[PDB]
This record gives structure tokens, C-alpha cells and sequence, in this order.
């Protein structure tokens, strides 16, 4: 397949070919193009506190180790080592002041040096230059408000900037709030569906709830509810759809500050948010002191989803065209007293987590949509995303990125796919920026 | 009987289990919790989830699955939080649950799924200080499947306490599975061990 | 591998290179060339009589959806949402007026019209066009008295034409008898061998019975026994092989309307089906109903086999080159006791079923024979079908299309093979009748 | 002991085989049920299908496996056969399934086969109007190995009748499995479960 | 109770074994063998390996587990060694496999292990000529967890001889297992079965 | 990728991109330029030794039937019936005159010739060409001192001038102790490792020894032990390692006959071992005796490797290119008491067969060194063999072929890829003669 030339998505993000949740030679090119050169999730401050803390996380296949160096910064290298290529570190989490290869004992620095080789002298005498043998390293690191991310590309912009008009949105609770913290060990499970299936899922879709979670929200005991069965349409003006330049979106959801937690986590929860609202309105405004306490459901391009309010986090992992292992975290604001972190976190794993009842009820929906993109008769087929399409505004007064003021679209798939086209049609940053100069026009067209 | 100073690879937890069940053996008790177990199974494998809850399960239980993370066996500076909960619920969040696969609107249960469970190595032992409290431990192979070709099973050695209750009617006070396989590979857990 | 050109079957199908058994691309190609082209089964009218009755079917790698309309016809759909893609239907057979996906609750009607879009009026207003969003239909679905086939592709001969010669043979059974009833539901196994290593053995390989064979016949207790071990080569002129323009052939094993059946129901069999042949010798003479009480080994091109007599109706659905799924029926006769349909459908799944013991017999021969074809230097091997080649005839006065005069052969392979190469190396229905217009006389060469 | 208009995922036969077992039990015949078992299961882990035919298979036996369609969980109007027969055998057509096994020409049986099976779940309890009729249920996981690197592994709930017969030797009468797994991802089911 | 010229697929081996476990029936025995059993698999699951030589092995034990060459049915002729020893073990080599586990230098077992075992079909007679040995025979699926996402299921039957020891403690004086899968594909079969 | 161009071993072996350790393409294209051409592993005098014995074998991903002939020559066939394919033997050893195929009863003798076809009379009159339908025949089977290999390439060297300078090192062992025996049945286990991965550590590193089987050396109570954990680096002169032409190699480790071996097998076997060689210091001389009772570590390109002395020798036979079945043998000298040939035989089972504790140690290291040859940022980073580069020989006066004076090194990696990638970007053997002129030369630059 030519991807210079082929429409995999169509003008305006309106309609996706089936065949890009199923194929696998695109598959093998979006390691390239959307895995080795985006911005990818890998730990959260809170998982690495102290010098020598490391964890292990994947890019796309790639596995890399992450560490807190002496100096308090964090560096991120390949999990392989430079000899003869075995994974140095197997386990997922610790504390140490290097690494060292099980196979013929070569010890790397937790700033990826190469330290020790066993036998250097008697063996190599002078002949190994051990500068140049250090780990491969993670070009570019950088912290959304103790979020951690890495990217393969030097060239690619400052995390800041590629969060785009989406980072408006979730400051309110990132930052504003005092701070979050990551609650770990993830949860893990491997689903048999492509990555971007959950990733759009999360990024736009409140079009599903009411149907694809009927039983959770009815027998779930959450704010959500009456929503049930689709038994009712939202409020007007009970939300909003966004999305930005590189491809991260979100939908807002006015007050949810309790999302998907039953009933027994309500009223503590309505409680916190409020509380916190009051005192941020003289600080950021009303409008940004009632998003921190909406609930939002965002992706940040490519595989990273969350859900504030209810605290669930994720980690979208590319293992083939129709496997995907999905991490689970906890995302908590630090000065919530710990009984109430812990029964969060207990509650989002509840939820969204391996025994998560509301993610269960994703999971045909995820799979089968994957599966049938490998079908013959299903290949050339169009995916829709043009809800919602004409009603979405780019530089509103209030709100920025694209937007559509409505709780219930596509508006949000629609910048997800546009920002992949120009990435898997593209050999660089700078040819995805050339693809990308009029990204909010093509968004609002017949608006 | 565990030295674990010597047993390098054994866990002080693992090491207490062991002592409760080899010194005290009440052949009679293992039989007992050998057919309750065994009750409890057949109302599962059947998905006569309110009857489980009603005949197996006590107001006061916590039921609980962790996943650890899978640390060095040398480790011993990074002390944050070892396992997330995969299940850790009360009856109410049990009840939850069991109204969840209920729903005529739980779209995932039709066609209707098939349970199979296998349990063994059973082993029974008194609470030396409460005398309403039975320890039980058991290990299971749960076979989960559905739509044609989907076939998920699941593993784990269970450690539980179970009281006597009124009428014979002994029920669930605690269940505590530390599963196996840090990273699942059966579409979910959403399955009761 | 170029189509066009690549001799994968010989001159007069008289061999075929192993690697047709194996290479996945070659497959990828089938799903195009073999089974998008081609008529498949798909249900019988007994499984679905009254209006709403659906069931769920494959055609090739893809899954349909066949419902039976109000107005008395059948009409058949992809099993695939038009909006995100999920799988619509979930179970196998049911009785509906609509289906209703569980992602966002699009409902379809059995006419496969999208009828209706949850909360359409408040958030597509007028925009979405219902009416060019119904499931992708199958262009072509006919019957062959109550057998009802699918076929995608717009420009196939019609069923009729497509059975060719093989029709006047399966006539006297499915429509000259009083009709034939499928019993369902079938048995579903998966085989580690190609679909066209069981279609291949079907449709034209009397010659394996007695050695494939022999602890089932000596066990088993059936008519065909006495060839248990190739103990006795049966009677001159016991049977003939056909084979037709395209693809389709048979084995006719005069007279053994008991077939596989052990001796508990021979003589009740035999009994029924001669007093059927009394009564047909007046209406379609004697040869024609001879054949109605005689057992016919055929494949239906591509991928559908039966035995008559014994009652046994395959689909070998494809998977991958070397994974195939087989669905096993049984046919009986309408106007047969109840009792003895009974027996008969325990019979057919005794024999050929899941747990069948003559269908056991089969399996390594049809696994290792198809794997082989993936090996290195068997790849370019050729598997030989050059018995009787040389003495096969067209046009007889008596038994029409390319006939062996003689129960054991490779006629019917010869043509099915060459069917196979002509689909192949075209890419249309044109092209395939081009490739075809001397079939008859390229079988029989030598003769 | 169950509701099925409330427990609305249980059928009303499991639900009419839980009453059976949760009445009157009797240890005694529990242990005995899972002597049979055990030696049923080795005499045909063994090969040994004479020896399983004469010594544990009644003149009497109905021997079926069924695989049911998937249909869905609301379905009240569809009423066309909801299930095939795998297996549907009399004594003569297990003793031909015998004959075929035995066969120096049965091909498939060169190199011979591994087999290993693993009962639980051991449930027993009497007949109410026949005493000579015990009814046994247990779970069988089936291992069935051969040629170098075929595995096939099988899971099954077995909801038996065993008659007194003469001398000590019960046999069996019916055996009846609800096969769970639709389509089957073992190559056959030509094993006895 | 079997004859092996009817029952052609029975080894002598096998035909013997059958006749040591049908004549005398003692289910105290039968208990107290399922007790032993599933003490020793709980010692293992826990990795207490140097518990588990102290208190299940006997010294002059034989721990054997062998691979036997695929063979025709019919063959007569060919007389070379039927199988290899995966393990055919002393009690000293038993011991050096336990130091090789507990070493911290084994870079394979960091992370931690998990294993679970499941031990079933459980049959105890005793020996006619020696009243300090016990035959047991039972059935064992194994699970090996590590790393992730490494699963690995191992399936076998066990014939044991177990000694009265001294106090209570009975030991392994013998295993003898003929693993049924040819050619392994759980990696290796370094597992104590 | 093109292998004409494409540098996948850098100049002089020094290193070798990770992706040959993981693309499926390279391996598709090793089985015709690395299996289909090179010597392979097919069995011994030992196992197939009377008329009519014989063995199956894999040779790359083909079986093939080894048969000892009436006239005592050794004959090998693929395992691949002549009419439709089926698998012909399915045992792994035994004694017979001929094959029968299962399906429809073909039977070919020990010598490969189609000797009856069943009702061939009737059938196929006098049609069929028996005498062109024997089963295809490996074109070369030689032996090396009762050690029996296969080729398919019939313009191969012959087996001893294709051992090259590694058969003088094997001759002290494998002729002048008077012969080895192959000890029966294999162990047979399999890893997710590249064939590879397995090869290169056999044919030379002794690097790892120390660190990777530092539990196995303390626990074990061998005479390698004290290197456990690296704690001490081997004498001086402690032994060397050497390479050849078409890429066999070893390392000789000076006097460690009981290799491997517990304390429980030392004592008997140093005994037995210096004996001996006190006897050939007459006949070969001290070197060559002293060669006979030190411990070789070798490989036979491509994938055959043995430990002398330890009496390990074990075949790589390749599934794909993260999957490898492993075959272990024991090889004992004949000579030796029968009862210490049992126990050696099960100490090279207990040491590294499929519950080997050595054997164990070795399988992350070739696992994970394998599969991170498919990871991304990987697949183009280099592999390192370069210790002891420019301190190699050649033309020794005493010790022939490519050598390093020196135990611990990477001599014999480098040859083994110098001759792998001759062969990669080679169409045959005279194109690899061509690219191997200065072989010798290429590895010893620095010198
Ligand atoms: C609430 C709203 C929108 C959502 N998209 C995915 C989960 C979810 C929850
Ligand atoms: C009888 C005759 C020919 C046949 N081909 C396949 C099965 C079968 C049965
Ligand atoms: C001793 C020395 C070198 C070696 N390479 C692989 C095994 C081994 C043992
Ligand atoms: S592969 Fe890591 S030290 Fe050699
Ligand atoms: S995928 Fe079917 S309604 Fe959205
Ligand atoms: S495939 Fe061997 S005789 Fe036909
Ligand atoms: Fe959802
Ligand atoms: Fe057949
Ligand atoms: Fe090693």
C-alpha cells in the first residue's frame, strides 16, 4: 500500500477505512509513523520518586527502562543490552544504581553508561570504547505536571505544545488542583483488539454509554445512570466535544466530578470537588474551576487515554493489528485525605480495571469492531465519524481547539484521524506540519 | 516447619499458611469443606449468582483478588504500593456485580456463557481463636466459554475463612487470591475465582 | 506470485503444485478470486421457514447475516455494523424483525434497512441519510430445492448454470424424492488442514475408502465393508466419477443407499429407499431412479460436500491455508418417518460428525497432506490426479458431463482443478469463461 | 433452593440437579462415587476400552454429548432442534467406537496415544424411586496427547446414572455432557468424556 | 481383571497396576494418600523446596520422569533404548537441584515464580511384600507463571512408593513418570512433578 | 530487503544487525540458502545400525526417513508421500522394509522406489511410472566417523573438506578413541529462541559461562566451579578457539574432561580420560592426545553443536525466527564401561537435556536476545562480537585454522558469521566459494 497516496481517512476525519484496525503491514508502518515519532506515556513522578527508582514501560513494541537520575531528572533507555542484545531488566519496578546484563555480566549506570565489563582489562585491554557502548536512549523526556512522557524524535515539538488547545483543559485538575498522583501497580490484560479502537473510544465517544453500559450504570449505582438503556438524553448544554492540532481530544461532561463511581463514593466525591471549585474560582475563573470538576474523557494521541473525575488512567500498548495490552492506573489529587485515595483507586480498578465491570462491557465492541477490519468484504469499507459534522467551531471566546458544543458527537474522532492521516502519509515532522497548515479549517467545514 | 531463613525462595505468609494446616488435621473438616466447596462451584458454574450470594456468602465479607507487581527478589528500597485490587469488594459490591451479569441489557451474556470449574487440593483448619471460623484453602481451574470459539481459563490457589452461620449454613467471610500471571491473557477477569 | 502466468494446476488438472495447500498468499488471493466469485452455502429453508427466522453463516472468511422476509424470500447481509463496524449479530440462528447493534444501538431491520439511530431527531437533525446506510447485501442468493447459496459476486451464471452437469445427478434425491430436510444444528470443529484437502477428497476420491478407512468399515458394519484393507476391489461398473465446467463432480457408487450406516438402520434404509425407486422408475426412468437410491460423493464448487444416501452436508469454511472450520449436517428425505429422520441425523454425526469415526480416519491424511505444502522442498512438488486420465468422456448419451466410466479415479479432481486454475488466474467472470471455453475437451485428452 | 425467576441466568433443569445434591448427603456414598470414578477414569486413561466396556459400561446405556446452538438469552419464538448429538450411543455402538479404537488398521492409533484425566467436583446422591440408581455428576478434564506436538485439552460436567449391577460392580447407565465449547478447537472430540 | 491379548492397546506395565488398586479397597488409605499428596504440592507451589527434601523425600529415594521415543504400534524388531531420563534422580542430585533454586545468583527465578498444583485421581494400596511401603498413584496439572506473560500447563501421571519413615512422616522413596507430550513446549521441564 | 547488498554481518564478523535474529523474511530465505545448502545433523551408525532401521529427521523445516540399506549404506527421503502428499512415517524410529501411506495405500521401500500401488492392475493398467515416482532423495549423505549428515545441494563440498580446520580438532575424540557412540532417544524441547542464538553460543563463547551458569556451577560440582559468579578468570594458556572456512568452530578448553559433570562423575572419568590419553600420546601425539580429553564447545555450521568430553550434542532445527525445537543427545565413547555410559548418558540429560539445569540458565538470554530482534528500535542495532579481534592467526604451526590464543573470546562468532553472510547474499555454492577467497584474511585484519 502507498501510504503517500492512499485515503485511509477521509477530508474532514468524516469516514476511516475498516481495514485500518486489522491491517498488518499498516500496522508495521504505524510503528514508524505514529509510535517512533509521537509523544508516549511511560510513569508518573509519584512511580519514581527517589534517585535510583526506576520502572519499565513500553514504546509501542519497544520496551525501555525509565530512571530518577542523581540530579533529579529522569532518563529513558532501551531495555536491551549493547553486547549481544538480551532484555537487561525483568521485572517492573525497583530501586537500584545500575543494571546488569545476565548473560556475560556488562553492568550499564541508571544514567545508561557502560560501566563494568567483566574481565575488561585480561580481556579487552584498552580496545573497548565504553563511551560509546552507553544504552540507547529515549531522545526526548519531558513532564506534564509530573505526568512523564518520552519520544524516539528529537524533531518532534515540546510536550506542552503538542498537547495543543487540549492541555486548556485538563489544567484546571493537573495542575490547578495541587497536583495528581498516579496509584500503581497498573492492572494488565491483553484484548484482541487494535490499539485505536479503544484510543477513539475514549477520545470522542459519549455516543455509547447509554447503550453499551446500560447494565453498569443501572446496576452500577453512579452519577450517570438515568442515562441507562438510553432511557435519556443528556441536558442541553450538559457537555462538550474538543480537539486539537496533533490529535489529542476529549469530551466534557458539565459536574461529573463523581463519573462512574457507585453510589457509595458519591457524596464524598460531590462533596471534595465543590469544596475545591469554590476556592478555585477566584484563582482561574468559573469556567475553568467548573472544568476541574467535569469529567473528561481524553486521549492524548496517540494511546494514552483517561478519565478525569472518576480517576482512571490507561496505557493503550500496540502488541499486532489485534492485540493490545492494556495498563490500568489510579489517578488521584494529592491532597484528598488516603482513606479516600485508596477506596478510589480500589473503585477505579473496580470499574475500569482486568475485573472492571463497566470496561467488561467494552470489550465485544473493541474486539469485533478490530476483527472485522481483516474481513475481505470488510476491508474497503468506511467507518463513520460524521456526527455532529458542520456545528464545530474553531477560536471560540470560551472554549478553544476545535469544538462542538454539544455533550454527544464525533467531533473529537474527526481530529484524532485527520492528525493519524497526516502522520502515516508523512516521512517526517516537518512533512506532517506541511499536511497540517490548515488542520481547523478541514475540521469546520459547512459550519 | 519453615525456616525461611534457609527456604530462601518462601514468604513469611506462605510460611504461616503451611504451619496452620500440617498440625491439626480433622479428617472430618476436610470432607466438610471439600462439599461445601464443591456446592459453592456448582451454584457458579451454573450462574445461580443470587443463590451463591445467599447461601454462600456472609454480610461481612471481603473478597479479594490482588495482581502483584513483579519486583526483584533482591529488592529492598523501593517500598510503594505492591498490588493493585483486581476484585476487593463487600457484599454490597458483590451484589453489584451480581445484578451486573442480571441485566437483561448485559449484552456480553447472550449468547448465554458456559462455566466449567475444577476444585482441588483441599485443606481445612479451626481458627485457633475464633471457633465460628473455619480457614479453608482450595485451588481452582475456572473454564470460561463463550461465543463459539472463546476459551479463557484461569488458575489460582485460594485462601478463604469461612463461618458457621445459622442452620449449617457455613458462608464466605473472606477469599484472598493472590493471582498468578501478573499479565492476563483471557480477554478480562471478570470470572469468580 | 504472478496469477496470470503461475502454472499452479497442470494441463487437463492432471497435477498441482503442493504449495497451493499452504501459501498464505495464495490464500489471501482465494478470498478474492475463489469465494467473493463463487456460489457458497449458506442455510436451508427447513432452518429458516417463517418470516424473521435468520441464521448466521460464513461466506469465505466473511460472516452473513440470512433472514427470511416477509414476503416469503431470503435475503442475506454482512454481519457488520455501518457505523463503527461491530459485529451485529452474536448468536447463530433466532427469530427477529430487526437487529440492534450493542455499541451505540443502531437498530437494522431483517431487510437490512438501518430503521433506526438512537436519539436521531436531537443529534443528526435531518443529516443522516438512512437510507444509503443499510448492511452491505449479498448480491445474489437462489435456491436448489430449499438449498439456498450466496454469491457476492453480481456477474455469476446463476445456480443453475453454476451446477452445470452435477444438477441432473443430484436431481433424482433433492428434487424427484419429495425433497430433502437439513437437520441442524450442525457440528462445528476446527481441522488444521486447507478447505480444499476435504473438498478435494469428496468430491472425487473413492480410491481412499478401503485403506483411509478400514477400522471403520470393519467396525463399523455398513454396506461398503468388504473393502475394509482393500480386501476386494468392487464389481466392475459398481459406480462412475463426473465432473463439470465449473468445478463441481461427483462419485455415483450405484445402489448404496445405506452408505455409511452401520447395520442397525441397513435394512430399514434399504427398504425405504427401493420402494422410493419402485414408484420413480415411471416418472424418470429407470437410470435416473437408480441414481436417486445410489450414493453420491460430490463437492459443490468451492467448498460444500455431501455424501447422499448417507445423509452427511458439509462447509469447509477457510480460516487460513492450513485452518479450516467444518460445519457437518445431515439431509434426510421429507417424507420419511420422523423416527427414522431421528436415527438418521445421530447417525450422520455418529460417523462424520464431531466425534465422527469414519471423519477421524480422515484427519491426518487431510492435516499433513495440507501442512507438507508449506515445506521447503515440497512447495514445488506435484501432487499427481492422473488415474483414468485417458479413458474420460463428454457428451455420453446416457450420463452427461466429463464421466470415468469406472467407481475409482481422479476424474472429478481433474476438473475441479481445472475450474481452480481458471478462477485463479482471472479477475472476472469474462475472463473465467474465456479460460474456459474448451473445458471439456482439455479433460479428456487421451481418450 | 434456587428461584429461576429471580437467579434469571439459571435453566430449569441445573436448577432441578442443585436440589438433588443439596438435600440428603451421605459421605459414605460420595467416597464411593469417587472410587468408581477414579477407576473408570484409569481403565480408559490406560486404553483399556474392553476392560472399561465390561467392568463400568451397563447393558442399559444412553452415552451422549450434546452441543447446543448458541441462541439468544431473550429467544422465545425460534423452536427448531436447539441441539446436535456428538455422541447418542447405545452398549452396541460404544462397543463398535471399541472395535474401531482396537483396530490394528486404525492408522491414527500408530504411535499410540497419551492420555490423562483429571476428575473433581464429586457429587453423589440416590434415586428417589429407583434404588437401584445412583446419580453421580463430577467435572472431567480430559488430556489427549500424540505425534510429537499435538495437545488437546477438554473440560466437561458429566451428569451421570450408575446402577447396583451385581457382585460389587456398579455401572453405568446414562452419562449426559452439555459440551461447552461450540465450536471445538481440538481437532475432534473422539475421546470418552 | 484385564487381559491384554483382548485389550490390545494395554501395556503389561499399565495392566499390572490396574490389578494393584481394584482388589483391596482401604479409604483410610485412600484419605490419608490425599492428605500426603496435597501437603507435599502445597510445599512445592510455595517454593519450599528445602522443606519439602526434609519432610516428603526419603534418602534412598529414585525421582524419575522419562521421554519415550515414538514408536510404531506393530514394531518388534527395532531394540534400542526406548526413552530417555528427563530426571532420574538420587537424593544427592535432588539436593543439588534444590541449592541450584535457592541460589541468588539463579537469574531466572527474579522475578518470582508462581506455581499451582492440582492433584487428582488419587489411589493408595499397599504394598504385598514390603508393609513399610505405599503405592500411590495420582494425576497432577501443573502451572508455571513467570515474567509476565510466560504461561506454561504441565499434565502427567504419578506413580509413587511412599515409606512409613519415622513419626509420622511418610516419604518418597520412588516417582516414576512417563510424560505424555513427546516434544515439550513449555520451554523445559524444570519442574518438580 | 535485498541479501545481495544488504550488509547484514559487518566486515570481518565484527558485527551483525539484531533483526537476524528475528525477520521472518531472512528466515524464509536462510531455509534456501542455509538449509537447503549446508551440511545438516541426520543421525548415527548407533541408532540405525541393521538393514531396515531407520529414524525420522528434521532437515531445516523438511522431515525426512534415514534408512540403513541392504548393502549397509545410509539413504534418506523426505517424508512426503508421491501421489497426494500425506506425511508417509509418523514414528520417530523403527525397523522396516518400505513405507505405506495411510491414505490410499501407497508402499515405497527402504530404498525410496514406489514398490506397489493397491489394484494398480485395474487402475492404472500399465500407466503409471513407478520407476519416476520414488520419494524425493536428499542428494548427499556422508558420514564423519559414524556421525551422519545430509545435504539437498548436490554441488556441496564433501562433509570433510566442508568441516575444514575444525575436523583436526575433532578427530582425537571422534576416530582416535576408537569411536563414539550417539546415545538414544533425543531429549526434544522447544524455545522461543532464534536457531541462531543457540548456534553462536555452542561454536564460542566462553564468556558467559562464569556469570550465566553461575547457580549451575555452584550447585553443580564440576570442574569448571570456581569461575562461578566470575569469581576467578582462567588460567593463562587455559585453552584457545578457532573458526573455519565455511563456518565451523569451537573453543578447547585444556583438560576438562569431566566437564559438565557432578562431583559424582569427576573422579572416574579424569581417570578414564588421562589413561587414554596416556595411550595416544604414542599414536598422535601429545597435543593431539591432550586435544582428545580437553573440552571442546562446537558448532558444525549451521545449526548441529556438541560438547565434548561432557557428551552434550544437540541440534537447532528451525521453526521460524522466534521458535526453535531442540534435540539432545548424549555421545559417549564406545570403549567405556556400560555402566558408566548410563550414567554419563543421564548426566548429560540432568545437565542439559529438558529439565537440563544448565540448559536452563541459557533459555532468557536466547529468548529475549531473539525476540528483541523484532522490536523496533532494534531491529537495525548491532550485535557485538569483537573481543580478541586483531589478536587472531592463521596457518599455525601447531593449531590450524583461524585461531585465538586465548580461552575467552569472540574467534569463533566471527567465523561463523563471516561464512553466514557468504552464504546470505550468495545464489549458490560457487558464488560463495567467490566470496570466501580471503576468508582467512578478512578475519585476521589487525593481526
Ligand atoms: C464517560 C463518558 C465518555 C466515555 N468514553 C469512554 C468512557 C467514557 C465514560
Ligand atoms: C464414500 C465414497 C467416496 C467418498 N469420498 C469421501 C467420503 C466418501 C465415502
Ligand atoms: C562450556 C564452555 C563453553 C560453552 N559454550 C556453551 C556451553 C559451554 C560450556
Ligand atoms: S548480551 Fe548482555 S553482557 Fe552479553
Ligand atoms: S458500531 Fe454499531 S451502532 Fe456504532
Ligand atoms: S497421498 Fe499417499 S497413497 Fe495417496
Ligand atoms: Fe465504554
Ligand atoms: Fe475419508
Ligand atoms: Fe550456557
Amino acid at each position: 500500500m502507498n501510504y503517500n497516496n492512499k485515503i485511509l481517512v477521509s477530508e474532514s476525519g468524516l469516514s476511516q477505512k475498516h481495514l485500518i484496525h486489522g491491517d498488518e503491514e499498516l500496522f508495521q508502518h504505524e510503528l514508524k509513523t505514529i509510535f517512533a515519532r509521537n509523544w508516549l506515556f511511560l510513569t508518573h513522578d509519584s512511580l519514581i520518586p527517589a534517585p535510583g527508582d526506576y520502572v519499565t514501560a513500553k514504546m509501542g513494541i519497544d520496551e525501555v527502562i525509565v530512571s530518577r537520575q542523581n540530579d533529579g531528572s529522569i532518563r529513558a533507555f532501551l531495555n536491551v543490552c549493547r553486547h549481544r542484545g538480551k532484555t537487561l531488566v525483568s521485572v517492573e519496578a525497583g530501586n537500584a544504581k545500575g543494571f546488569v546484563c545476565s548473560y556475560h555480566g556488562w553492568g550499564f549506570g541508571s544514567n545508561g553508561e557502560l560501566q563494568s565489563v567483566p574481565f575488561e582489562k585480561d580481556l579487552y585491554g584498552e580496545s573497548l570504547n565504553k563511551k560509546c557502548l552507553g544504552l540507547k536512549e529515549v531522545a526526548r523526556v519531558e513532564s506534564f505536571h509530573g505526568f512523564i512522557y518520552g519520544c524516539f524524535d528529537q524533531e518532534a515539538p515540546p510536550l506542552m505544545d503538542y498537547l495543543g488547545d487540549a492541555a486548556w483543559y485538563l489544567e484546571p485538575m493537573f495542575k490547578h488542583s495541587g497536583g495528581l498522583e498516579l496509584v500503581g501497580p497498573p492492572g494488565k490484560v491483553v484484548i484482541k483488539a487494535n490499539w485505536k479502537a479503544p484510543a477513539e473510544n475514549f477520545v470522542g465517544d459519549a455516543y455509547h454509554v447509554g447503550w453499551t453500559h446500560a447494565s453498569s450504570l443501572r446496576s452500577g449505582e453512579s452519577i450517570f445512570s438515568s442515562l441507562a438503556g438510553n432511557a435519556a438524553l443528556p441536558p442541553e448544554g450538559a457537555g462538550l466535544q474538543m480537539t486539537s492540532k496533533y490529535g489529542s481530544g476529549m469530551g466534557v461532561l458539565w459536574d461529573g466530578y463523581s463519573g462512574v463511581h457507585s453510589a457509595d463514593l458519591v457524596p464524598e466525591l460531590m462533596a471534595f470537588g465543590g469544596a475545591k471549585q469554590e476556592r478555585l474560582n477566584k484563582e482561574i475563573g468559573d469556567v475553568r474551576a467548573r472544568i476541574y470538576r467535569s469529567h473528561l474523557n481524553c486521549t492524548v494521541f496517540p494511546n494514552n487515554s483517561m478519565l478525569t473525575c472518576s480517576g482512571v488512567f490507561k496505557v493503550w500498548n500496540p502488541i499486532d493489528a489485534n492485540t493490545t495490552e492494556v495498563w490500568t492506573y489510579a489517578i488521584v489529587e494529592k491532597d484528598m485525605p488516603e482513606d479516600l485515595k485508596r477506596r478510589l483507586a480500589d473503585s477505579v480498578q473496580r470499574t475500569f480495571g482486568p475485573a472492571g465491570f463497566w470496561e467488561s462491557d467494552d470489550n465485544d465492541n473493541m474486539e469485533t469492531a478490530s476483527q472485522n477490519g481483516k474481513k475481505y468484504q470488510s476491508r474497503d469499507s468506511d467507518l463513520l465519524s460524521n456526527l455532529g459534522f458542520g456545528e464545530d467551531v474553531y477560536g471560540d471566546a470560551v472554549y478553544p481547539g476545535v469544538v462542538g458544543k454539544s455533550a454527544i458527537g464525533e467531533t473529537s474522532y474527526r481530529g484524532f484521524y485527520r492528525a493519524y492521516q497526516a502522520h502515516v502519509s508523512s516521512s517526517n515532522w516537518a512533512e506532517f506540519e506541511h499536511a497540517s497548515s490548515t488542520w481547523h479549517t478541514e475540521l469546520t467545514k459547512t459550519t | 516447619m519453615i525456616n525461611i531463613q534457609e527456604d530462601k525462595l518462601v514468604s513469611a505468609h506462605d510460611a504461616e499458611e503451611i504451619l496452620r494446616f500440617f498440625n491439626c488435621h480433622d479428617s472430618a473438616l476436610q470432607q466438610e469443606a471439600t462439599t461445601l466447596l464443591t456446592q459453592e462451584a456448582h451454584l457458579l458454574d451454573i450462574q445461580a449468582y443470587r443463590a451463591w450470594l445467599e447461601h454462600c456468602v456472609g454480610s461481612e465479607v471481603q473478597y479479594q483478588v490482588i495482581s502483584r507487581e513483579l519486583r526483584a527478589a533482591s529488592e529492598r528500597r523501593y517500598k510503594l504500593n505492591e498490588a493493585m485490587n483486581v476484585y476487593n469488594e463487600n457484599f454490597q459490591q458483590l451484589k453489584v456485580r451480581v445484578e451486573h451479569q442480571l441485566d437483561p441489557q448485559n449484552w456480553g451474556n447472550s449468547p448465554k456463557l458456559r462455566f466449567t470449574r475444577f476444585i482441588t487440593n483441599v485443606q481445612a483448619a479451626m481458627d485457633v481463636n475464633d471457633k465460628e471460623l473455619l480457614h479453608i484453602r482450595s485451588n481452582v481451574i475456572l473454564h470460561r466459554a463463550r461465543r463459539g470459539n472463546q476459551v479463557d481459563v484461569f488458575y489460582a490457589a485460594r485462601e478463604d475463612k469461612w463461618k458457621r452461620g445459622e442452620g449449617g449454613v457455613r458462608k464466605l467471610v473472606q477469599r484472598f487470591v493472590d493471582y498468578p500471571e501478573r499479565i492476563l491473557q483471557t480477554h478480562n477477569l471478570m470470572v469468580f475465582l
